[PDB]
């Protein structure tokens, strides 16, 4: 929920081309400070993977589901284990029976017009993707008419932009491949250094 | 008639929740046929036990089904 | 109603079916708890697939017995 | 309404924090040569001062509302006379209840597949939002498949870049926080330099 | 019709004022070597241009038509003889109405939301309009979660940028005011540099 | 039957035109309380006037189709 | 038919509420312009509070009143 | 009412197919009003022969409906 | 229902006007193909466009006939 990604600032996407590399870099991500992580379903085998992490969960980390674009797809992600659902889109289908379920769904708009579809559905925190596609200057622009939306922008989210994300207003940062990629213990530094730097924003 | 579309509701939500407990299943043994562990055979025996647990649900809301059509 | 409950048999006898085969998965994943093998997670592997054949085979039957009663 | 922008050529986007500053602030723009004002809907009391500023109306100035994310918030703007409805998207009810009334809705797009459900519902002049995101080589690419449309870019115009949006092809700029903050004198100073510059370009 | 694009891998986009002119440039950027020509309809005649272009079919050149926003004209342009018909936007219509006739039809996102929502009605190769807004980095950002959708980049394609546009990984490129303005034999010569710098990177 | 339904169209109206009117007349209060003057006092005043034409031509509807009703 | 004129009785007299209670904002709109005062103000908002939550029942009871005529 | 109706849908194909290669035969004679040439009138030629039997197709058509509507 | 026939009666009148139409127009475009001339143009581009206008009075007749059908 809200408060959730209020303290800790921080998502991994995690993409992968197999489910061991998929676990090994979840543990080596929470291994750095960042308590969200998110497996996206690109990822072969990717509920039995949020299932198997349990441990983790239990340690403090909170995982979630990328990339659904089904609603069975929730519902595997559910049964799974996933706290909360994340779409580059939007849809009112996987919305509405998600709202039903109590799952977090955090969809992803480009456009105001999206916004609005997404704030008459009830989403306050939406995904910004692709970010780097709009820049802050597409949050900071949505301030004016829009004030309660918050947004976690994913895409293109570096050490040398992070800071002007945090600066433009948004509740959290999505990154990807600028930590996960590498061999699984230069994420655990990648994670430490994103991990300080923010809280040196 | 009504009663009986009540249960041919109630036996689509078992079976919904069933197929997506299956594929959980199948994508699970597929992790452990890489990579064979220990939590990972737990874990396939509670996600079992709860397909046996649907599996008598279903059948005990059919015969449900079958005595009223009858 | 002839058709209502030909159908009704047809899914009955695919519950029995698959009940069976998830009793046969829960014994073989034991099996396997106590002592791992390759055939023995081939075979998990081949009666999951069987088993997610069945759950198709039942919901085409329950969505046209649904399509009849309505 | 098409002749109103095309001669006054500039619109007075209006967010405020209370609502004497915002009357204060029109009073201000409409003594520095700007015609078009809109009060946003985001003002505290925007249907009073919408109802309020018609002494302004007999002087010549044109009034209207804006951020109207609701027909409900349509009609309370027409009861207290607002000349125009804009809003920072598309809303295809808004659209269907406002033309059985005649009044003018300037819609927002961002996308030509908006732009094409615009026209379908019969719009030519839409809003451009937010401008600074698309640029103007969005307009200059509009031309081709869609020469009719009109635009008016809202979302940082300065008065660097408002004669590049002119050279796109807009028929007016709808100028919000370089024009309106600051000492409601400031204010009337930033007016008169906008309608300078853009009667020299 | 995707191992047309694959092959030729440039679209030549044709706007005129004129269908003797179309005809003319049409001719002319067929002997540069550009195999794949679309008409649009916005040319006066243009039905008539494709159904006169036959010659040129039977040398080995694809006609399809553009800027089609209606189904009538999707009709009146499959009556013509087009080999595929390209939209600026998303038409769920016009779609459905053009799979039953089995004509490959390639409509324009903008955005994940209406790239998710082509593809659920099947579309796997789609235009991307305007291609000078977003960028190559909005096909490297949807390469992750959309690893199946090839994109035709179209607007604001140069000589310089073409590579980089490849680089990031489009199918095809659609060029249009870059390749067709001037005389017909400025045509001919730039087409024979883009297929040449094409073939080159 | 169908002077009904008219009926109630009308009043549905009437209401969601008294409503607005309504919204409109507790936000130029809001306005006066802050900043007093004559001109705010006046609209005021046609707004009351307006709303009172209102609930006339509302009574005048549910009258008829009280009429009608009986 | 009972419960539609139990509804027509509830509704006229909301009505007959709303009306009064325009009248009193009438008059009080009146002394407030020939003798400004702040209580007067406050006065004036508690009334059209009242009036808010009439109109937020007469419109309540009159969805009731379609959806049992639809 | 079933064939009628059908028919109907059958001439209401046709008369689409006819509107639009209509439209076709109009921008061809503009375009071979600006600039002549002899392909121009070998299409048209063709187009106008596509009309006719398109034309007798509808006939044949209604005839069949005629026959059956009485 | 004497509407239906009357509407049917309408369409065969308009039905043998465009077939005329279409037969004078391939007579012309014949005549225009074996001697060119730019008046012979023109009164093609004339009867095209009242073949249109045509058109758009059979398709106005047999939207109605349609409605009254279904
Ligand atoms: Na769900
Ligand atoms: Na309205
Ligand atoms: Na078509």
């Amino acid at each position: 929920m809200e408060e959730l990604f209020k303290k800790h600032k921080i998502v991994a996407v995690l993409r992968a081309n197999d489910a061991q590399e998929a676990r090994e870099k979840a543990l080596a991500v929470f291994e750095g400070g960042v308590h969200l992580i998110e497996i996206t379903f690109t990822v072969p085998n990717a509920a039995a993977v949020i299932l198997l992490l349990s441990f983790l969960k239990e340690k403090g980390a909170i995982i979630g589901a990328g990339t659904v674009t089904s609603e069975e797809q929730c519902a595997l992600a559910v049964l799974s284990g996933a706290e909360f659902i994340v779409s580059p889109h939007l849809d009112e289908e996987i919305s509405q029976f998600c709202k039903e379920k109590g799952v977090f769904y955090m969809p992803g708009v480009m456009t105001p017009t999206e916004l609005v579809k997404a704030m008459k559905l009830g989403h306050t925190i939406l995904k910004l993707f692709p970010g780097e596609v709009v820049g802050p200057q597409f949050v900071k622009a949505m301030k004016g008419p829009f004030p309660n939306v918050k947004f976690v922008p994913t895409g293109g989210v570096n050490l040398d932009n992070v800071c002007e994300w945090f600066k433009a207003g948004v509740l959290a940062v999505g990154v990807g491949s600028a930590l996960v990629k590498g061999t699984p213990d230069e994420v655990r530094e990648k994670a430490k250094a994103f991990v300080e730097k923010i809280r040196g924003c | 008639t009504d009663e009986l579309l009540r249960l041919a509701k109630e036996q689509a939500e078992l079976l919904k929740e069933i197929k997506i407990l299956v594929e959980l299943i199948a994508m699970l043994v597929k992790v452990i046929q890489k990579d064979p562990s220990d939590e990972a055979l737990k874990a396939l025996a509670e996600l079992v036990r709860k397909l046996k647990e649907l599996v008598e649900d279903m059948e005990r809301s059919m015969k449900e089904q079958l005595y009223i059509i009858k």
